[PDB]
């Protein structure tokens, strides 16, 4: 109508695709919603920067498990939840985990279902109105700056059913799927890494039935919470497999033998008329592969390796090379680490655990967004719980520095139990989760100390409530005991004072941090005394 | 880093020449009374107080082989070159981990003053000094990558840790500066940068006091 | 007092020997803290690896009570503990079964993937009193398609486990505890006494393995002569409604009696509600912030409860990493039990425990914890275990501690303790010192502002310029008027102030 | 959950019953008929009602154990006294079943 072409031109998405759905300037309105979903800038730092941003803003959980009500915001770039009630901080993740099922499921298929509340075990045990709700409220440029959803359940035999309202989610993902359809576009990643990932890796890789090349695998199983390492493995050497081989080689080798049978079909040999047939339909069927996969605007394996090698390597300090040998008549995927070649199942549990997972999400991204120069700046969400996981404080220094390094445009919710990680992030991340006795809490808060760029030890204190020295170590207190004695003393070196120094210097020695803490106290104190005796 | 005062060429150092004579025959015993003298215990190049250490060639004995049994070149530094354990600052590291310098390029502790070229911050880094160009602030920067004196974390918390110290000990000083008269008030600082002739990393601690 | 040579006259005769090797084995004493001490210790003193995984040569000396190995990422910390535990399981083996074979190293894994000589070797050197003061062992591989085997030495190992095997079948002696707790730990008939020696080297410490033992021994033990027992079933079969439930309970305490007579010395064990009362003494002492453990039935599930910080709650109540701690202690509660029936205190039995990542999903409070009572609950374990935490290391005397050099190019001889001691130490010092990490984050720019600051007021002969200005006020903005930088940056005013003023009255 | 009364509708029409579903809810209802104590306090008191009458007959053999039940009664009747219809709900349906099925006593 008049009004939704008023609001289109205003830059509405919606409208603009609504216009284009009913007319099917059919052209134009297709033209604008694809220009919406695509259009995007290089900034100052040479990163692609999408005009228009995706990412989840709010969550509100209403007797939702322990919850009665809990509302989060979220940030654009970085949320990380910190606390000890670990089996609340996973909650909330589970949460959106479920509400992001419902865009993947539309992505996919028409009228695709996410994921639904459980009846027995999402419903708090004391919710007086004996339902559930997850309320998400998500953002896509200033065209589309609220997409609410919805997840509901009620227990049995209530009076009124509490139904889901998915409909704003499934109309989002309908254009991405409509438009990519008509001509390929870029798409949102989404993603959970629970702390299954951690697992074994099984050695023997399965033979590709060719599920793997396929564009939309990259949402397969991507909110299990494991990745699946397993089908990197496959793709990385199918990729190797197709760089190795010529493109059309088949083809050109199809096309001669159907010359040869035509030939030979010619020169009066019937009986092999339905073997030409055969392979005029394999012929046909490749060239469609081929065209598809023409059609399909994909990168060329040849980048699309080059790719995910330099992602894995710039991400996992110990790996400086990753390549795909081919001995023994099978292939294995091989790395250099610390400067020596292994196997992957030769690598240490931490770094196969976090390989796995930034190989994981660089696949995908590389196969959801083949029209970008660099793929891994594509837009989507990505969920990562105990963010620490087998790490070593070195590697905990670096590790969000350089996710977010590797992946700019991703929205990253994550928990953590190390200081060492919140020293790399700003106070306004951070949200804190300190439940009551009931598990209940209304709002996250912000701590009130700025962690980035602070020493660990105040973020102990400051934030995690844990002191700088082992409280139930006796040692840990004589400094204290020591400073004490002096100032009761009127700051001279007593009989008792001495034998703790004497302790002091014995157990943590000479040029211990703890002595040397000493004899400024010490020198200090004369110091002052002298002046004290100067004013009398 | 220190200004030293070397004096006395040690008696078995005419005993053996460079050329005939191979370095592992000396007893290194009979060297180190004489350096301890000059050093006072102390590593030349960080300040460490020496447990692990080592006498040092300052030009190498692979490149320059005329200059192996002479006093000039004779230093204490820190850490083994034997055991079976990484060491990363001062002699071992100007040998295996700095690779490629040239000898003209750092400061000989003997020869010069340190204090000219370089600086100690509070912080704990220690820097060029304010106000250099050229050649001397080419033997700072050089000085400070080749010792490794800021890449090495143990020495870097180490010195940093000494500092922070006693900056209540220095503020406490400097507010006293007002009520006492000047005589007084200079043989308080007098005692104080006396008795850091006896502590760890003593050249950061004299600039946090001077 | 020579063991084999005592066990080896005992084995071709008779019983002065017997008697010998039995008090080797079983004598002890109890020291002034209370404590049950063997005379004759069995710990790992020693391991050797040459070419094994990254290591071309590697040698390591243990300490009898708690050895911590610390590294980086890739060091090698999992590698040793493997190595250790593929050398116990012969022990293992040969203690259930004579002849029985324990693990080996694998040829397409274990041998170093550039060793010119194309095996590995593991060897292990333990220790078993004055008696026998060594007892080498030595694990081996070729690689695929070498032309020469080169063969395991487990003889030594085979003649020891003997030994504890045929004096426990003539008469019940306590046995050595082997257990491995790895990473995997975290993932989600009748018992009898060598059920304690099933799956200890791998597949130990699992929390839903705990809770169903732990519900069962509580039944069982819901609610004493065979004859007098059996003439109390005759007398209530007898009477017999109201009493039937007292009749199944005195025949099940009655079949339950007739077994015990019946089993074996070798099997011989304590009571279920003993071992229940140990194992729960166990949890309570060893794990952070549990007071008690308790099965409830009242609600109509059977539902294992703790007093956590004071408050009653549920097991799944629990964060992850009070779960798996509480897992790991009580499986080894239990075998420890099941092992050493005749001593008072059955945890202070001898044996060799491996422990993989202990703060594996531990909050930073409860690292602070989780050392200090371990060996006061299991005081003659050898505890060898890995971690990267400076609060663990904290709780820890350096002595026991094993560290890897940052730089460590694999060819390495020995490991060796830290220069500083940690115990009671400073997180920020154990950081710097002993794990080689700075205490500010250096990729990020606003850990070397005060240092820019600093120097930016000494070139300017300390007073407050127009960028000094810029950068403190950037400084307070960023960590506030509270922050321990800026107080850092006002000290520096004030200092340079001073010293400045100092210069010009010269 | 078994206990919860709109279980009384699951898999109703599939055909089998649900027989894994009785077992379940007849040991819940079984455990909350022990654990309430005024039950287990009647039942405690039956049983050392018999086992007196039985001491009382002339077998002096049992005494050790009444004098044992008579302290597991003070005991209980010492700790905080408060009709279950769970018990209830258990004798209906013990009844039902043996009424019913004519090997079942
Ligand atoms: N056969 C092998 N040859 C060489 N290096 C190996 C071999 N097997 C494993 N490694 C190396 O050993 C390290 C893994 O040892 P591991 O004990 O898991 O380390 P961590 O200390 O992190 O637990 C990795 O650096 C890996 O490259
Ligand atoms: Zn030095």
């Amino acid at each position: 109508t008049k009004q939704y072409e008023r609001k289109a031109k205003g830059g509405n998405l919606l409208s603009a695709f609504e216009l284009y759905q009913r007319n099917s300037l059919v052209g134009e309105w297709f033209e604008m919603c694809r220009d919406y979903i695509q259009d995007g800038h290089v900034d100052e730092s040479g990163i692609f920067r999408p005009d228009n941003a995706f990412y989840l803003r709010r969550l509100t959980l209403k007797d939702f498990r322990r919850f009665s009500l809990l509302e989060i915001k979220l940030e654009e770039d970085l949320t990380v939840i910190i606390g000890n009630n670990g089996k609340g901080k996973t909650s909330i993740l589970y949460a959106i985990a479920k509400t992001l099922s419902w865009f993947v499921a539309n992505i996919l298929k028409e009228g695709g279902s996410g994921q639904r509340l459980s009846e027995m075990t999402d419903i708090k045990n004391d919710a007086e109105d004996r339902y559930s709700d997850v309320s998400s409220t998500f953002f896509f440029g200033k065209g589309l700056k609220s997409v609410p959803i919805r997840l509901s359940r009620s227990a049995l035999g209530t009076a009124e059913r509490r139904d889901s309202e998915v409909k704003p989610a499934k109309d989002l993902a309908d254009i991405w799927r409509v438009i990519n359809e008509v001509n390929t576009i870029n798409l949102p990643t989404f993603a959970l890494y629970n702390v299954e990932r951690s697992q074994p890796f099984n050695r023997n890789i399965k033979d590709n039935t060719g599920r793997r090349e396929e564009r939309f695998d990259a949402y397969s199983q991507t909110l299990g919470g494991a990745g699946r390492f397993d089908h990197f493995v496959e793709w990385y050497i199918y990729l190797h497999k197709r760089t190795v081989s010529d493109i059309s080689s088949s083809i050109k080798e199809l096309e001669q033998q159907v010359n040869d049978l035509q030939r030979t079909v010619d020169g009066g040999m019937v009986s092999v008329k339905s073997l030409l047939e055969q392979m005029k339909f394999k012929l046909s069927e490749a060239i469609e592969r081929n065209d598809a996969a023409v059609s399909s605007r994909v990168l060329t394996e040849s980048v699309q390796k080059s790719i995910v090698e330099k992602a894995i390597c710039s991400v996992v300090p110990s790996i400086s090379n990753i390549w795909v040998e081919m001995i023994t008549g099978s292939d294995l995927v091989k790395v250099t680490n610390d400067g020596h070649d292994v196997t992957i199942d030769q690598l240490s549990d931490g770094q196969r655990v976090f390989l796995s997972l930034v190989a994981d999400l660089a696949r995908r991204m590389v196969m959801l967004n083949p029209l970008l120069e660099n793929p891994l700046e594509g837009r989507g969400i990505v969920l990562i719980d105990e963010i620490e996981l087998h790490l070593h404080p070195k590697w905990q220094q670096e590790v969000i520095l350089n996710l977010r390094s590797a992946f700019p445009n991703i929205q990253f919710i994550i928990t953590t139990h190390s200081p060492i990680v919140l020293s790399t992030i700003e106070k306004r991340c951070i949200r804190e989760f300190e439940p009551n006795d009931d598990g209940d809490q209304s709002f996250l808060d912000s701590p009130d100390m700025q962690t980035k760029g602070s020493e660990n030890a105040q973020i102990l204190e400051q934030v995690m409530n844990v002191h700088s020295t082992p409280p139930g170590i006796a040692e840990s207190h004589w400094l204290g005991n020591f400073e004490l004695l002096l100032l009761d003393n009127s700051g001279e070196l007593d009989n008792h004072s001495q034998v703790l120094y004497d302790q002091i210097k014995a157990h943590f020695g000479i040029d211990s941090i703890e002595l040397k803490k000493a004899d400024s106290l010490i020198r200090i104190n004369k110091m002052k005394n002298k002046l004290n005796k100067i004013r009398a | 880093m220190r200004e030293l005062a070397r004096l006395e060429r040690p008696e078995i150092l005419d005993q053996y020449i460079a050329g005939q004579n191979d370095w592992m025959e000396i007893d290194q015993s009979a060297v180190w009374p004489k350096l301890t003298e000059m050093q006072g215990g102390f590593c030349a190049y960080c300040e460490c107080r020496l447990n692990r250490c080592h006498i040092e060639h300052f030009r190498p004995r692979g490149k320059f082989p005329a200059l192996t049994f002479i006093w000039n070149n004779l230093f204490g530094s820190c850490g083994d070159s034997r055991k079976s354990g990484g060491w990363s600052r001062c002699g071992i590291y100007k040998d295996n981990g700095a690779g490629a310098y040239n000898a003209d390029d750092l400061i000989k502790p003997d020869e010069e003053n340190p204090d000219d070229y370089l600086l100690f911050l509070t912080t704990g880094e220690v820097v060029p000094a304010i106000g250099l160009t050229g050649r001397a602030l080419k033997k700072a920067q050089e000085t400070i990558r080749v010792f490794n004196l800021n890449g090495d974390i143990k020495l870097f918390g180490s010195r940093r840790t000494a500092v922070q110290a006693i900056m209540p000990n220095v503020e406490y000083l400097y507010t006293l500066l007002e009520e006492f008269d000047e005589d007084d008030w200079n043989e308080m600082l007098r005692d104080e940068l006396e008795k850091i002739e006896s502590d760890e990393y003593k050249t950061a601690l004299k600039h946090a006091w001077t």
